[PDB]
């Protein structure tokens, strides 16, 4: 019957392009993490 | 008609635009420019956090250099003359 | 059994619907609407037709004066001309040269035709559904036809069906009609009593055969030529004759949704719009027992032909492995993919050959065949028309 | 001129408007709403009535099995009794002792009585506005009966006159209502084809003449006594009947704003609710250009007496000095106080004596008499009555 | 007919009532400003 909304087709090819973007969103949210930890060394240093 | 192609890759992702239609793909581009955005402002804050670890040693003296280098390029080139 | 089901209010499509009765073996019925009426009351205004203006035998008084007598007739107008010396075939009718007078009375009255050629000026205010609904139960096509409510039951083969109440209420025509044989337009039409002259409503009457008449047609009396016996006048011409070359077209060719327009009552046909509610309560004397049903075992779904359309446009083969001889119902388990068989025939190590209906160019669907399920792989082709005549899911 | 005014929608009230065209001495205008009718449009569902349990001989098969046919018929029931040993006058009707049955047979049908004896079920939608109002005219009472709606008009002593349209929009019916005879009862009917047995609506037909008909009276057949020949049967009582006895006061005794319920057609008379718009075209043949009347100068205003009630308990004498002979208008320029005159005749040096109604105590009123204005002090007092039975301003 | 919101009479004795309240509010209202001019010429002083 159609007419209806997506998302649909075409696997892989749609992985390939997806796997692309959040990756460094996920890189930036670790540094910052990572970041935090070493100031807080710096405030027990002090 | 329209043919829908699956791919690939991408490629075909763009073909099924003409089934079903008339959006879809500008939706899906404005959340690239929103993924894009987000890890512009990674990056920059990622700059920013490197700035607060040059921090400290950012007064005088020796000490690095050092651990500039390993060091996230900047520490250097830096650390010099 | 009672079962409840709500299909779109559109004319022309088949629904189907699975019946499944708690330890009884499934039933699928297919359900198609026909039509789908709508008739609103209306209280008659008044009519109008073609004026007569009733113009007698001048009273030509020769040497003295005629004097205007106020009567109680529709524009009812009269004058007296002084100074007149007509002539005849004869000669002169008077014999004074300037002392003779001239009595010119009029009024207007309902024309013969009135009764023949009239045009109605109606108030529609409520309008009540009646139509049409196609069944295949056990293996027959039934008509029923009930009023969309949800109150009025008709029982066909011992199986009481209840029709409505409607979803939504739009009709085609508005507050005020007017309708003039077998058209009717939606006109804001001026009240009783309120006509202006030339234009549509000039001569109001109550019905073809009404006593009592309403006239605003601005009729004078002009003084008669030289020598000449005649009543002329100055009269704005039949608006109902004006309105019937200038009304354009009537709602049988403007009206939104398809609308076709009957006469004699009035009412609009054909109308899509909204959905509608069906409960059907299916006797039990046309339910079997489960215990009494085959199963199956190993099936593979292969289609050799796939085009997407609004028809039956894919054929696909289902193999399968049988416990024993009986019915088994088909049923697509995927909304886009619809499938024309509702029960098949199984007996052990054989095949089954379905006819679907799908929109999709790629499409992936689960085929229930009796309580197992089956998936089917398919690639369908576009068709060679962008435009079709019948109306699908 | 065209005198447009609003009244309220109170029957039995006098309004007096002031009619002002410039140029002309000013006209009073008394107008009195005799009665308000508002006729709801209707839609049949059905008609309920009492039924008719038809009943045939008994099939009693001696030495033999009697064998059922479903029939389609309204409530249709049929039973065979095993066993039967029946006796007539001269004896037993059959050979064998316990190898007889009885066939007995029954189905629910409309009484002969349901042309005559019958209850309307309708479902009310919009309604219109319409009634009739009497006006003092050029020193005559008239009759007025026109739709409100505005658009009906009728010419009374050459003046066209427009009533309404409607304020509102109250009326005493809802959605849905029952029709007997000469009373209409705000019910909430069960719908065609759901009507339960001994209740209103047992038996659901379309029309008073219609062929088919619903039926739901829970029929059921019982066996026959000990060598009797007869049809006993278990049947809840005709659901009409019991309403007839048990449906109380109608629309007529409960309605509120007084509303006075009629039949043939159902509408509501005599309703107080909301205002009513009326436009006079009053011809130029009853106006008087101001020229032609007289002025006045130093005026005073005397109250011999003064009571303030409903009607005019309050007595005014005003004295003048007028230029000539002629009529002129007394009209109050005070909404608190009217004037029962709507005018007078002057002189020159003169007095008038006009009677005038109140509600407050202390009293100080405007009278425009003629083009010139004066100042009427009053101090009325309390009547001796604290409840009137004649409306008031 | 009738039948309206007042208020209406009966003069005089009406306003014999009304006159007695809305006097004492001028009052306060003038030895408040009053007291506010006293004010004034204090910080004046200061």
């Amino acid at each position: 019957h159609t007419t209806l909304g997506v998302q649909d087709i075409s696997t892989t090819a749609m992985s390939w392009v997806q796997k692309i973007t959040g990756g460094v969103g996920l890189i930036v949210a670790v540094a910052a993490l990572i970041l935090i930890v070493v100031l807080c060394v710096s405030f027990s240093r002090h | 008609s329209t043919n829908g192609t699956a791919h690939g890759h991408p490629h075909e992702i763009i073909l099924y635009y003409y089934e079903l239609y008339p959006t879809m793909t500008v939706v899906i581009v404005s959340v690239a420019s929103f993924v894009l955005l987000s890890m512009v402002g990674t990056a920059v804050g990622m700059c920013v956090c490197a700035r607060r670890r040059c921090i400290t040693p950012y007064e005088l003296t020796p000490g690095a250099t050092v651990p500039f280098l390993l060091s996230l390029l900047c520490c250097v080139r830096t650390t010099k003359a | 059994y009672e079962h409840v089901t709500v299909i779109p209010n559109t004319v022309g499509v088949p629904y189907k619907t699975l019946v499944n009765r708690p330890g009884y073996s499934p039933m699928v019925l297919e359900m198609e609407l026909l039509s789908v009426t709508l008739e609103p009351t209306l209280s008659l205004d008044y009519i109008t037709c073609e004026y007569k203006t009733v113009i007698p035998s001048p009273y030509v008084k020769c040497c003295g004066t005629a004097e205007c007598k106020d009567k109680n007739l529709p524009d009812y107008s009269c004058k007296v001309f002084t100074g007149v010396y007509p002539f005849m075939w004869g000669g002169a009718y008077c014999f004074c040269d300037a002392e003779n007078t001239q009595l010119s009375e009029a009024h207007v009255e309902k024309s013969e035709s009135c009764k023949t050629e009239f045009a109605s000026a109606y108030r529609a205010h409520t309008a009540s559904a009646s139509a049409k609904l196609r069944v295949l139960y056990q293996g027959n096509n039934i008509t029923v036809t009930a009023y969309a409510n949800g109150d009025h039951a008709v029982t066909v083969k011992d199986a009481k069906f209840i029709v409505g109440p409607m979803s939504s209420a739009w009709t085609p025509f508005d507050n005020k009609i007017v309708v003039y044989k077998g058209d009717v337009y939606n006109m804001d039409y001026p009240p009783f009593g309120a006509g202006r002259p030339g234009q549509f409503g000039d001569i109001q009457s109550r019905t073809p055969e009404s006593k009592d008449v309403y006239a605003n047609t601005q009729l004078v009396l002009q003084r008669p030529a030289a020598g000449t016996v005649h009543v002329p006048y100055s009269q704005a011409p039949s608006g109902f004759k004006y309105w019937l070359k200038e009304r354009g077209a009537s709602l049988q060719h403007t009206a939104p949704f398809g609308c076709q327009i009957a006469t004699n009552p009035v009412r609009a046909v054909n109308c899509a719009v909204g959905n509608m509610p069906i409960s059907i309560d299916i006797p039990e004397a046309a339910f079997t027992r489960v215990v009494d049903a085959p199963s199956l075992t190993d099936m593979s779904c292969e289609v050799p032909a796939c085009t997407h359309s609004s028809d039956f446009g894919g054929v696909a083969i289902i193999k399968y492995a049988a416990s024993k001889k009986g019915k088994c119902a088909v049923h697509s388990m995927t909304n886009a993919v619809t499938i024309r068989e509702a029960e098949i025939e199984v007996e052990g190590n054989s095949q089954l050959q379905i006819s679907f209906s799908t929109a999709l160019a790629s499409a992936e669907f689960r085929v229930q065949v009796c309580s197992t399920q089956v998936h089917c792989a398919a690639e369908c082709h576009p068709p060679k028309d962008h435009i079709v005549n019948y109306p699908a899911s």
